[PDB]
């Protein structure tokens, strides 16, 4: 029932998506072998979502791991919880598409794609009743962006009802991983404009100010980075799973945020965030998450809300809580902000709330804001895309693989109206 | 006050963020300052108990003018206190508090 | 005899419903699995034995909800046929709830109705739990009075619907499904008692002490108002009301059905302790402004049908006296068209104190149904904002890639302006 089919690409989707599995299977009390060792019902009340029971009651996760290299594929299968996931749903190649959009959706990523639009379909027609699709993967890498976007494609023409939304890690403002990341961030963006219907954009400069500035970490590794991102899948999809006051699954929330089918990128949050030393002075109350999600700093992308206007919002409440409480904050929030939320757009808020908060805590809420200050980052891209493009710098791979400058241009243009819409709206 | 150590690094870490005004303060961030300070000084090596009680408090202008420690107790021992003592300290620790970047000031100046 | 049988769509009816249900089983002294260790016959069917199945219907698009029904202290006391649910919700959407996902569930909700009907003798009426600003609350809802209609066309179909507030809101595409419902229902409706949970939570914090209220309590209330309605099909008094007195004395025209639900005697253990509610107190509190469940200053408006339900120790001179005592008030004002207002009924049966709930044990009570025209503000509120978001034509793909055309926004949209015509139409004084 409602089941999510859930697909990682690249290394950066498939650390993201072995850390969510880790965070999923600790939710739901399995065991690293697949083993219920729970204690609650709820935990197997609504199972079916993202496991598939197998012979001996053991829970495989609903999910492909694709990749164009075997390192990644290697390192989550030897490490915790590599034991859980169907050995016949690590589809990888040898090449590994270095960095490059056009070798990974025109090149190996044909032959590849061919054999997990293969495995998804077994997926799916094993599934009841498909709510959707979920895809991790990285914008500015190579295997991630382009396979992500190729599969992104495929599968939305094989199922245009599903609900499809991606965990998309787009470039850093300051500092670059990637040296062709403006390339392959504006194709994959042109890409996701119309075949996503929620795309979850994540920085990792973003993470590594929390980490530093609101979880003081001292050497935060990827692993903490992964978590939080995984901790915002799991709220989400909570809503989606537990019972609650007030239930949301992802077709609710894309109800909710969508307002123009072109304008469904979304910046996460996530609430109780408090370092080990400031958990026993902070009192967690629904105003405490409200003020915490809403406060610029923990947003998780590189773009500040003050720049823009929020078309809308969704808070997705975990825990026991009182539903006065959530909607007096939303109305104080929507009134002391009156200035950042559109004026078009009454009640800008989209409410959740799940009965069953995350382990360790007793109150929890993930944020999702759909506002006009994703034009900044989409501007970024576009002038980095443009500066490269103009004195055509790290082309010839991308034209050797099989593309055209004609496919830059519109994707540049395609990008360019997407920041035109924004700053339209 | 009578740490001095502590206090002198906590008036460095603060002072990027009190000059702006209350409006666009909030209580979530400084506690990662405050929680800086006590790691960076001495104050570290202490008992981890009494280090659960510090954090900070937002009276209700100027960032100078809201911030203040709180050290909340409850429990056996809050029949020392008895939340008058608590609404004593803070009374004076304004006057500290005050008397404190009037000096660091003054040798900003020299 | 006079059987009734109550319909519970989307999560707000069904919650409503299990407190509702709770206070039914309390009141009759039924245990929650269906035993007892008539006057139990308007809402229970007897199976052979000691088992009261209630003439109910749970309807949802969603198996939560549901679920937690079926599995929670009353998992034995509903006919698990009777607690329809489906697989994937109307997502606050009205077209998912009325063409896309209403419709393959319409029937086993049709099919499960008519076998409790036939299971009846003589049909009161229906008493429809939903929400306006939901998917199924609305869509579903809309789509079941209609093929009400069209099946049962003569039996009365009350509503117990939740009015959007007027500052707070759990969704963003309320106003879209709360015009569309206003439309389809209006056309296909006899009465709708209205609700508002921002009120309500003001009647907690400063009656009932309570500062961090759930939607909990805001359905411990709206039962109790439920069963002060249906109190006289269900015990004995000295002025009994059926369905169709409510539809006759609170609806004057065919459009202006909208009555605002109130309740006098809300308040907690000590401060009951500490006063001596009378009929003219509660008589007092239920025309005062600030009681009313529904965020609308009454006055702002003109009464136009007053229907006062009291139950426990009262008596009819005190209420005549009391109903008295508001006509020669000044600030009450009734429309002119209508001399007499009031339609009182009285009831032998005290209101049943839930253990684990916040009011107190009275010895009297009343539930007081006003068809306002303070209303017509709230209308306006809600087609404002309708009109804000759909000339932005904001959220519009979602309802038109759903079995709808935009065409029915605008249609929607006329007819609440038509009734908000009709609101000032029928405020006017006559010349």
């Amino acid at each position: 029932m409602r089941e999510i089919v859930h697909i990682q690409a690249g290394q950066c989707g498939n650390q993201i998506g072995a850390k969510f599995w880790e965070v999923i299977s600790d939710e739901h009390g399995i065991d690293p072998s697949g083993n219920y060792v729970g204690d609650s019902d709820l935990q197997l009340e609504r199972i079916s979502v993202y496991y598939n029971e197998a012979s001996s009651h053991k829970y495989v996760p609903r999910a492909i791991l694709v990749d164009l290299e075997p390192g990644t594929m290697d390192s989550v299968r030897s490490g915790a919880f590599g034991h859980l996931f169907r050995p016949d749903n690590f589809i990888f190649g040898q090449s590994g598409a270095g960095n490059n959009w056009a070798k990974g959706h025109y090149t190996e990523g044909a032959e590849l794609v061919d054999s997990v639009l293969d495995v998804v379909r077994k997926e799916c027609e094993n599934c009841d009743c498909l709510q959707g699709f979920q895809l991790t993967h990285s914008l500015g890498g190579g295997t991630g962006s382009g396979m992500g976007t190729l599969l992104i494609s495929k599968v939305r023409e094989e199922y245009p009802d599903r609900i499809m939304n991606t965990f998309s890690v787009v470039p850093s403002p300051k500092v670059s991983d990637t040296v062709v990341e403006p390339y392959n961030a504006t194709l994959s963006i042109h890409q996701l404009v119309e075949n996503t219907d929620e795309t979850y954009c994540i920085d990792n400069e973003a993470l590594y100010d929390i980490c530093f500035r609101t979880l003081k970490l001292a050497t935060p590794t990827y692993g903490d980075l992964n978590h939080l991102v995984s901790a915002t899948m799991s709220g989400v999809t909570t809503s989606l799973r537990f019972p609650g006051q007030l239930n949301a699954d992802l077709r609710k929330l894309a109800v909710n945020m969508v307002p123009f089918p072109r304008l469904h990128f979304f910046m996460p949050g996530f609430a109780p965030l408090t370092a080990r030393g400031s958990q026993q002075y902070r009192a967690l109350t629904v105003p405490e998450l409200t003020q915490q999600m809403f406060d610029a700093k923990n947003m998780m992308a590189a773009c500040d809300p003050r720049h823009g206007r929020y078309l809308t919002v969704a808070t997705v409440f975990r825990g026991r809580m009182s539903m006065k409480e959530v909607d007096e904050q939303m109305l104080a929030i929507q009134s002391k902000n009156s200035s950042y939320f559109v004026e078009w757009i009454p009640n800008n808020v989209k409410v959740a709330v799940c009965d069953i908060p995350p382990r360790g805590l007793k109150m929890s809420s993930t944020f999702i804001g759909n506002s006009t200050a994703i034009q900044e980052l989409f501007k970024r891209i576009s002038e980095q895309f443009t500066a490269m493009f103009r004195r055509k710098a790290f082309l010839h791979w991308y034209t050797g693989e099989g593309m055209d400058e004609m496919e830059f241009t519109e994707a540049e243009s395609n990008m360019n109206d997407l920041v035109s819409e924004y700053q339209q709206y | 006050l009578g740490q001095g150590d502590f206090i002198r690094h906590l008036m460095d870490l603060l002072k990027p963020e009190l000059v702006r005004p209350a409006t666009t303060l909030y209580q979530h961030n400084l506690t990662g300052i405050l929680e800086t300070a006590v790691r960076a000084t001495n104050a570290q090596f202490d008992s981890p108990e009494i280090l659960r009680r510090l954090d900070v408090r937002l009276l209700e202008d100027t960032g100078w003018d809201v911030f203040s420690l709180d050290y909340h107790v409850d429990g056996p021992i809050a029949t020392v206190f008895t939340r008058e003592c608590m609404s004593h300290y803070l009374r004076v620790f304004n006057f500290l508090w005050r008397a404190k970047r009037m000096e660091y000031i003054l040798t900003d100046i020299r | 005899m006079r059987e009734c049988i109550s319909i519970h769509v989307g999560q707000a009816g069904v919650q409503i419903g299990n407190a509702c249900w709770e206070l039914y089983c309390l009141e009759h002294g039924i245990q929650p699995d269906g035993q007892m260790p008539d006057s139990f016959n308007t809402f229970f069917s007897e199976t052979g034995a000691g088992k009261h199945v209630p003439r109910a219907v749970f309807v949802d698009l969603e198996p939560t909800v549901i679920d937690e029904v079926r599995t929670g202290t009353y998992r034995q006391l509903f006919h698990p046929e009777q607690l329809i649910t489906g697989k994937e919700d109307a997502a606050n959407n009205y077209a998912r709830g009325h063409y896309t996902i209403g419709k393959e569930i319409i029937d086993l909700v049709l099919d499960r109705i008519r076998k409790l009907a036939d299971q009846c003798t003589g049909l009161q009426g229906f008493l429809v739990f939903h929400s306006f600003g939901g998917g199924t609350g609305s869509g579903f809802t809309s789509l079941l009075m209609e093929r009400l209609s069209v099946d049962y066309g003569k039996k009365s179909k009350l509503e117990f619907s939740i009015y959007p507030a007027p500052q707070v809101s759990t969704a963003v595409v309320e106003p879209y499904n709360s015009i569309l419902t206003t439309h389809t229902t209006l056309e296909h409706s006899d009465c709708a008692f209205m609700v508002d949970n921002e009120a309500i939570y003001d009647i907690c914090r400063r009656n009932l002490d309570i500062e961090r209220p759930t939607y909990t309590n805001l359905n411990r209330l709206i039962s109790q108002i439920v069963s002060s309605i249906t109190a006289s099909l269900r015990f004995d008094g000295a002025l009994n009301v059926d369905l169709t007195d409510f539809q006759t004395n609170l609806v004057p025209y065919p459009r202006i059905h909208f009555p605002l639900a109130t309740y006098a005697p809300v308040i907690s253990a000590e401060k009951a302790y500490h006063e001596q509610l009378s009929v003219a107190e509660i008589t007092n509190a239920c025309f005062e402004p600030a009681n009313q469940m529904v965020k609308c200053d009454p006055r702002h408006g003109k009464y136009m049908a007053c229907c006062l339900l009291y139950r426990g120790d009262v008596v009819p001179k005190d209420v005549n006296a009391a109903i008295a005592t508001i006509k020669t008030k000044r600030s009450i004002q009734f429309v002119d068209w209508c001399p007499t207002g009031f339609k009182v009924g009285i009831n032998y049966q005290p209101p049943t104190v839930v253990p684990g709930g916040d009011l107190a044990k009275v010895q009297r009570a009343v539930c007081m149904l006003s068809n306002t025209t303070a209303i017509a503000e709230a209308w306006a509120r809600l087609d404002h904002k309708f009109d804000l978001m759909y000339a932005k034509r904001a959220f519009v793909h979602w309802y038109v890639g759903e079995g709808m055309e935009e065409g029915e926004f605008s249609e929607a949209r006329e007819d609440m302006a038509a009734l908000e015509k009709d609101y000032e139409e029928v405020g006017v004084d006559s010349v």
